């Protein structure tokens, strides 16, 4: 018959079971904050003298015009705004110009799997990507998003294997794939490195990404790859002045779709900013 | 209570449910909705019950398990109709995190339909199906056998109605196991209710389907996903059936 104490017993079970239900969906609703480890590197060059060295000696700084069909030389003011590292600090998306792309962060495996939901070939090898990002010292978000863009329409067909004689070779980072023929040149490169299995293509490409683009500690972040603040204008990875900003938006949006944020950052401080910094730290830490 | 009226009621309800399930297939754009919100084929057991209630005698027995009244036993059964879906969704989540590739909530999939439209649609789908399968058909079979065997009979007929051979015969086998266990749980969830079974049955049916689509929408068609769901539902079924049997 009808009872009132049985209701209390079940309202109790309802609160408990609904607590564990919410405790397992909390990953996909609430922002996960990460304590940041920021390396601050003081520089001897001033921002003016670094801008001077970008303006004249190389002068290969390109800009897409309003037509977005041809490249032109960048202005002196356009180069100044693109390389002012102080403006990008309080920016939500552009703070990832300073993300150390060589430090494996260790993001939850289920967060990464939720991003590759529409890429079954990359979702099958999520474990190989994370094992490679940690063994080959590459940021897993950068390693994944690079494999996402380097396995596009015609390039994902290279990620599933190209039949060459009696073997099928895989390439998940589009490496060695020239614009003349992406599938052919990409599969020929994977055949010379013995990438006959997908796992070999994952680790070897992540090994290639670290040894070819993350070699120097002075150029770990997107900013230092583009502007090389320890040697301005020289060993720079791109000519487009928006290159560091365009890649950071790709990185930042990848982090936002996972409801988390980056951890390891490395910011380079020009000489003009390094005067009032060391005095403020000693002031804000010692109190007599 | 006549033996002839019992068998014909079982036969009439079943053939017209299956007939309308196919006749309502073409009639998909006559309600102003899409299959995602409300499947028009789910009106087959509803119309079946209404026609059986009229063509047969003893209206008192025809409308026995249609008790629309709030009672303290059904309120108790209502929160049971919430725990048992929640515990099965929990077991499904652990199985997907441990052995598969996790799961994605419905809100983060880029929906072109509001979530309230989906929730309201799953409730109405739960209402019309349970109105004819559990509020009418169940207590009709329960006039000649106990709740256990009556749940087995309604389980076979609901599984044929809810048969899904879209993804192969192996998928249909585990989907059959899921819908059969889906009926054994509700047979006990409405046992000894004094008829007040509509609210219990719709609360469990809606929480189940909406809970599956709100959590495991990216798993539609996967043979492993229907396996863990069928197993998780059967595991909770045998436990709830076994529990209510030893206290009995
Ligand atoms: C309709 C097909 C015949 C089966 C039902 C006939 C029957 O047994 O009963 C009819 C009567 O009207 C019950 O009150």
């Amino acid at each position: 018959k009808g009872s009132i104490f049985g209701i209390i017993g079940l309202v109790v079970i309802f609160a408990v079971v609904s607590f564990l239900f919410f405790s397992m969906i909390s990953d996909q609703i609430f922002f996960k904050h990460v304590k940041s480890d920021i390396k601050i590197e003081k520089l001897n060059v001033t921002l003016n003298d670094a801008a001077k060295k970008q303006i004249n000696n190389y002068t290969s700084q390109q800009v897409s015009n309003k037509k977005n069909d041809a490249w032109r030389d960048a202005s002196a003011t356009e180069i100044k705004s693109a390389m002012d590292s102080g403006t990008f600090i309080d920016n939500e998306k552009q703070k990832y110009q300073f993300l150390d792309l060589s430090k494996y962060q260790g993001i939850d495996k289920n967060r990464i799997k939720r991003m590759l939901v529409d890429r079954p070939t990359l979702l099958k090898h999520t474990d190989d990507f994370l094992k490679a990002a940690k063994d080959k010292h590459v940021n897993e978000v950068y390693l994944i998003s690079h494999a996402l863009l380097e396995t596009g329409a015609v390039k994902s067909e290279l990620a599933n294997g190209v039949e060459i004689d009696g073997k099928k070779y895989y390439n998940f980072y589009g490496v060695g794939a020239l614009d003349k023929d992406p599938i052919k040149t990409g599969a020929e490169y994977a055949k010379k490195h013995g990438w006959d299995t997908p796992e070999k293509a994952i680790s070897g490409g992540a090994d290639f990404i670290h040894k070819h683009f993350l070699s120097s500690t002075d150029q770990n972040t997107l900013y230092s790859m583009r502007w090389n603040p320890k040697n301005p204008g020289e060993h720079q990875y791109a000519t487009d002045i928006k290159w560091a900003e365009s890649n950071a938006t790709i990185i930042a949006d990848f982090y936002k779709n996972m409801k988390t944020e980056g951890k390891y950052f490395k910011y380079f401080v020009y000489k003009d900013d390094s005067k009032h910094l060391n005095k403020k730290l000693a002031a804000a830490l010692e109190h007599h | 209570i006549s033996g002839f009226q019992w068998a014909m009621t079982i036969f009439v309800f079943f053939v017209i449910t299956m007939a309308l399930s196919i006749m309502l297939r073409d009639f998909q754009s006559i309600i102003g909705v899409k299959h995602f919100i409300f499947e028009v084929t789910d009106l087959a057991p509803l119309i079946a019950a209404i026609i059986c209630i009229l063509v047969f005698k003893y209206k008192k027995v025809q409308l026995a398990g249609l008790k629309f009244s709030i009672s303290l036993k059904v309120i108790e059964r209502l929160l049971l109709a919430l725990i048992l879906p929640l515990i099965i969704l929990i077991i499904g989540m652990y199985s997907f995190n441990t052995f598969a590739d996790s799961f994605i909530l419905l809100q983060s999939t880029g929906l072109s339909v509001p979530i309230t439209h989906i929730l309201i649609g799953h409730i109405l789908m739960a209402f019309v199906v349970e109105f004819g399968f559990r509020s009418y058909l169940q207590n009709i079979v329960e006039t000649k056998m106990n709740t256990f065997f009556a749940s087995i009979v309604v389980g076979l007929m609901y599984s044929v109605f809810s048969a899904n051979t879209t993804y192969g015969t192996e998928f249909a086998a585990y989907n059959f196991l899921y819908t059969f266990s889906f009926s054994m749980i509700l047979g006990e969830l409405i046992r000894a209710t004094k008829g007040r079974t509509i609210y219990i049955a719709t609360t469990f049916h809606a929480s189940m389907t909406f809970g599956l689509i709100f959590l495991f929408s990216e798993e539609i068609g996967d043979l492993f996903s229907i396996k863990v769901i069928a197993i998780s539902t059967a595991i909770v079924a045998v436990g709830y059936i076994g529990l209510s049997l030893i206290i009995r």
